[PDB]
């Protein structure tokens, strides 16, 4: 069971490194579409 | 001379009396305070403070005036001093 | 799913792209914003990899539903507005559309007013009053004020402006709703409408002794303005309606150095009506030294356009040629 | 000393020695010192000046103009009262505030106060106050409200007079090598009521031993004769008549129907007359009571 | 006779003046009131509301005083009623 | 509510003396009267006490203005001396 819940941890730990590296290059494609989506996030904080 | 008209303010007085501040406190309506003094004695007249001479009270004509019994003199002046 | 808000998903979203990422993302947020997250990322606690996941993955879905557009947001407005309606028309409205972004306090408004309205609001003002107005002001704006005081109060400030030791809050605070209760004026926006460049063109039109009077008049009132509205009254374009006899005059009067610097700023058809008039060789060798010598300042270019200006007037009134609106029309 | 009196001259001999005041005064001064550590974050000295009881008009003669008059009340006394910032104590306060460490030299040449500058005047204003209230409070409690501020001297008029006497209380403040001053100043009248209690501070156990001190004191004083007399009638007569009085003359005399008794010339009394004992009596019918 | 050591009422006016009631209705704090006399004139020493001498102000050790010009003539009297 | 004039007058001092001083008053003599120099002088309606107020110069005028209105305590006090 313990070997199971590690390889879990892993496979997760490397999708998001795997994305991560997507949301890398979306960030230096478009910084404004990542910024102005941040945006969108701290308006809608207050609702 | 001049000082013939002087207009002056004579004044009769009806008695005299030592009273402390509690009576006089404690006065009331209708409550009666005696003077000095007697019925019949002489009342004292008096200008601006100042002895002046001695009266009684008259009737004449309806009309209750005055009557100086006597006028001052300096010896009298101080004896009531 | 733990209460994770919007602010600290952000600040992980931040912290996860990367240091270049995140300038980049900040050179896009607004002062506040920028405080907000900062003080988010200040007080900041550790992250869990499943709350991470979660985060990083919504993110994904708002960046895929949203991105779109946002090419030249600010650039595409000035260069169509330049495109479309002139230089000074592009600047008027982008000046205008950039002013409809209103203020939040009247610090800001005293940036946007006038600095003459600064400068009679504020004289009256406190020393260090003025020193602490001044510093959040635009630097040109600060000095456009600064050239109006008085030599001893703009010494006085300027000294503050050097030994500033900061400001209490409150008092601040207390500056600022003072500054806001006075601005509170409906607009102040001066309308540009009018002034320079539009008196030439006026004096373009009508009758030569009307202009000449009143050119005259300008002179005595004032010599450089003078020398400005003609100046502006000419224009270095008309010259190609000057018709060819003209340059033919002109050439035996400039000479080759202060043409060949002048030509540099000239449009091509200008420059082609000058060169196709004269001698081949002529033509040909300033041609060469046109496309052979390298840049030069445009300041020496406009002194050699305003003496062959001179040259061009002091020919005119000669009457050795004829400077006409109205095209010539052949047939 | 046989010179001819003229008008215009104000020779208004009122010397006392208000020691509670001075106290007042040095509670005060203590507390506007915190008060101004409090808002400049630094620590100022106040030296208290000797009270100047002096006319109002030689008090406004010295003030420099423009400078701050703050009008204020002191509830429950009658009158308006009068609080007194030098633009120098501005001056350095407002450069204090606003980031300037004070070294600069401080120029006054003249000029208005703005709403900024009023601002602040409006803060040190509401402390020098509340530091004022809270001085009194230990011997007479008041409260204190601001009314209004002026520039000018004109425009207050604290007393119905010119020649009124004011009680005018100089403060000079000092902040490291800039010097500041700053007034209060309170009509005579105003504190007229608490005169006895300004002059001598000579107590300390006192909220019932007043109470105590004064039913001791009535209670002692009920133990005095006065003097009682009744003017019988009232006959006005020429200063010839009474040279040329005699005896056995009768004076006519409007008949009193009321007899007023005083002391000392004041009325106490209004009584009818009458006899008892064969003594003259009066029965009384009401006391001068106001 | 010299019945003589009798005190009396010595008064000072500074001035006199005829105003009706509105006019002392409206009169307020720290209002001012004209007198009918020139300033430097003498004033009238009254004696019991009566008139007997004339003379203007004067200051003897913070205390005030009058300088008497003219006691006795009645010729000019009637003109003051 | 009337419209009926009344003579304002303006009072400088009382003065208590006996005629001495009175028979001896001459041109020059020196005279003191009961009020210091300095306090208010003493504005009357017909002879009656209202108010007290300080003297000044208008005009080459004499003028008085009205400083505050007397108490019954002070008339009182003022009667008694």
């Amino acid at each position: 069971k313990d070997e199971q819940l590690q390889q879990r941890r892993a496979n997760q730990r490397l999708g998001a490194e795997v994305m991560s590296q997507r949301i890398r290059e979306m960030s230096d494609n478009d910084p404004r579409v990542v910024a102005l989506v941040i945006r969108q996030w701290m308006s809608n904080d207050h609702e | 001379d001049l000082i013939m008209d002087i207009p002056v303010k004579l004044t009769v007085e009806l008695g005299r009396t030592r009273m402390t501040i509690k009576e006089l406190l404690r006065l009331t309506q209708g409550s009666v305070v005696a003077l000095d003094g007697l019925a019949g004695e002489p009342l004292d007249i008096l200008i601006n403070g100042y002895l002046i001479a001695q009266g009684e009270v008259v009737v004449v004509a309806d009309k209750y005036g005055v009557r100086i019994t006597d006028i001052i003199t300096p010896s009298e002046r101080m004896r009531r001093l | 799913m733990s209460n994770l808000s919007g602010t600290d998903k952000s600040v992980i979203l931040l912290m996860t792209i990367g240091e270049d990422r995140a300038a980049e993302v900040f050179k896009h947020l607004s002062t506040r914003e920028v405080q907000a997250l900062s003080t988010a990322m200040a007080n900041v606690r550790q992250i869990s990899n499943k709350q991470l996941t979660d985060v990083l993955s919504e993110f994904e879905q708002e960046a895929e539903q949203f991105a779109a557009l946002n090419i030249n947001a600010n650039e595409y407005l000035r260069s169509v507005l330049v495109k479309a309606l002139g230089e000074e028309r592009a600047s008027s409205l982008l000046e205008d559309i950039l002013e409809t972004r209103d203020t939040t306090s009247g610090i800001e408004t005293l940036n946007f007013m006038e600095p003459q309205s600064a400068a009679d609001l504020i004289r009256d003002e406190h020393p260090q009053i003025i020193a602490t107005i001044l510093v959040h002001l635009k630097r040109s704006q600060a000095a456009d004020i600064l050239a109006l005081f008085d030599e001893r109060l703009r010494h006085d400030v300027m000294l503050r402006i050097a030994t500033f030791g900061g400001v209490q809050p409150a008092a601040l605070a207390e500056l600022t709703e003072v500054l806001n209760g006075l601005l509170d004026g409906q607009n102040l926006k001066r309308s540009k409408m009018g002034g320079v460049r539009t008196a030439a063109e006026i004096i373009n039109l009508m009758k030569t002794q009307q202009e000449e009077a009143v050119i005259t008049a300008v002179r005595e009132f004032d010599g450089e303005l003078a020398q400005k509205i003609i100046d502006e009254m000419f224009l270095f374009e008309n010259l190609v309606d000057v018709d060819d006899r003209s340059i033919q005059r002109l050439l035996q009067e400039v000479d080759s150095e202060s043409l060949l610097i002048a030509l540099k700023g000239a449009e091509p058809p200008l420059r082609e009506k000058f060169l196709r008039n004269m001698s081949q060789r002529a033509a040909d060798i300033l041609r060469d030294d046109l496309a052979n010598r390298g840049p030069v300042r445009l300041s020496q270019v406009e002194n050699e356009q305003k003496a062959i200006l001179l040259i061009v007037r002091r020919l005119a009134e000669t009457g050795e040629m004829v400077i006409g609106s109205g095209e010539d029309t052949y047939v | 000393d046989i010179r001819p009196y003229d008008p215009n001259t104000q020779r208004r001999v009122v010397r006392e020695r208000l020691q509670a005041l001075e106290i007042i005064n040095e509670r005060f001064a203590r507390q506007f010192r915190m008060g101004l550590f409090n808002l400049l974050r630094r620590s100022p000295d106040i030296t208290v000046g000797a009270i100047r009881i002096q006319p109002y008009h030689e008090f406004a003669r010295n003030l420099p103009v423009p400078t701050n008059l703050n009008l204020i009340h002191l509830k429950p006394l009658r009158g308006t009262g009068l609080v007194v910032f030098s633009p120098s104590l501005v001056f350095i306060a407002v450069d204090n505030l606003f980031g300037g460490d004070g070294r600069f030299p401080t120029k006054v040449e003249g000029r208005e106060f703005t709403h900024t500058e009023q601002r602040v005047i409006n803060r040190m204003l509401k402390l020098a106050l509340e530091g004022y209230s809270d001085a009194w409070k230990a011997i007479n409690p008041l409260e204190v409200e601001y009314v209004r501020s002026e520039m000018q001297v004109k425009f207050t008029n604290i007393t119905t007079s010119p020649n009124d006497i004011v009680v005018n209380t100089p403060f000079h403040v000092e902040i490291g090598n800039l010097t500041g001053e700053f007034n209060i100043c309170l009509p005579f009248s105003m504190i007229e009521p608490l005169r006895e209690l300004l002059v001598n501070p000579p107590l300390e156990n006192s909220r019932h031993e007043d109470q105590n001190w004064r039913d001791n004191l009535v209670r002692q004083v009920q133990h005095s004769e006065l003097e009682l007399v009744a003017n019988f009638a009232d006959i006005p007569l020429r200063l010839s008549q009474i040279l040329k009085l005699k005896p056995g003359d009768v004076l006519p005399i409007e008949k009193p129907d009321r007899i007023i008794a005083h002391v000392d010339g004041v009325p106490v009394l209004t009584s009818q007359y009458g006899t008892v004992n064969g003594q003259y009596a009066l029965r009384v019918e009401h006391l001068i009571n106001p």
